[PDB]
RNA sequence: GCCGUGCUAAGCGGGGAGGUAGCGGUGCCCUGUACCUGCAAUCCGCUCUAGCAGGGCCGAAUCCCUUCUCGAGGUUCGUUUACUUUAAGGCCUGCCUUAAGUAAGUGGUGUUGACGUUUGGGUCCUGCGCAAUGGGAAUUCAUGAACCAUGUCAGGUCCGGAAGGAAGCAGCAUUAAGUGAAACCUCUCAUGUGCCGCAGGGUUGCCUGGGCCGAGCUAACUGCUUAAGUAACGCUAGGGUAGCGAAUCGACAGAAGGUGCACGGU
């Protein structure tokens, strides 16, 4: 469960990275 | 928080190659939206130093953050201030997106 | 006149008071029963005198009239005595509100000598003055600021080929802003902190208690005494009423006197 969430925050902060609409 | 923010750009830095995940271990392309354009960034990638000028207590509630914290925060990091307005607002999408699901 | 047989008048309750100009009755009362009916109270029928109308009984008389005596009662006036109602008049009397003084019953306090002798505690109000210590600060230690103090600012950021600069966050001092801890030294306000400085009000007008010496004051509730104040309960006038008296009308009982005619016989 664990790994899982870190794996979720990781693909966040790359979205937050690339930028995207609202 | 922004303290979160920048360890999970730390964190992408650190395990990303090819903006994995998009299958940069086979590396052709490879960036796994296409694409890519990076598609972050050299910008996005700044957003680290907008979250350190930060105080501790305007990570934990950054709903205090207002004009005359932004003014200081943008002078210290260097930046204006649309580069930073722009990371709060993929931070807010961020948190609704994560609620939502898990 | 003496006898026989009839009739009339009178009578078939009265009285008192009021009323009416009286005189009567109906009504009210007093004595008794003593015929019936229509009328009579805004009185009514009358006015001499007789109750108007009508009917029945008795008749000259022990039972018709008169008078004296007796006296049931009506009325009126006055006194002595009892009860009721109403009002003045006042220290007889109830009661407001009371002045002075004293005695005993009780408390108390202080007016005179308050001398004098004792003591404890307390008071205790005004006004000013002050220190105290009771509170509020400097002060002090601790702590102590993402963005709008500061000192020291690792690490990222920028200018740049370099030498050198830019923006200055985390953190950590000190200081702003603060925060916490207690208390000398420092300011400020003051309560039996002291009544310590004093004045006025009593410096003895007192407050309290106890042992005291003759008057005192007060509850003057009770006593005696003297002087004021309201009026009726208890006091005095008028009215009514009973035991009293005078006047005047009068049932009843009783005494003394007076009251007709017809015929027949003689």
């Amino acid at each position: 469960l664990f790994l899982l969430t870190v794996c979720t925050t990781v693909l966040v902060s790359g979205w937050v990275v690339l930028g995207w609409m609202e | 928080t922004l303290d979160d923010f920048l360890e999970q750009l730390g964190q992408v830095r650190n395990m990303g190659p090819l903006d994995e995940l998009l299958q940069m271990m086979p590396g052709a392309g490879k960036m796994k939206g296409l694409k890519n354009i990076q598609v972050d960034e050299k910008q996005l990638n700044h957003v680290e130093a907008i979250i350190k000028s930060m105080t501790v207590l305007e990570k934990e509630q950054p709903d205090i953050i207002n004009a005359s914290r932004r003014k200081r925060i943008a002078k210290g990091s260097g930046t204006s201030v649309q580069e930073v307005n722009r990371l709060l607002k993929q931070f807010d999408e961020m948190k609704k997106m994560m609620k939502q699901m898990t």
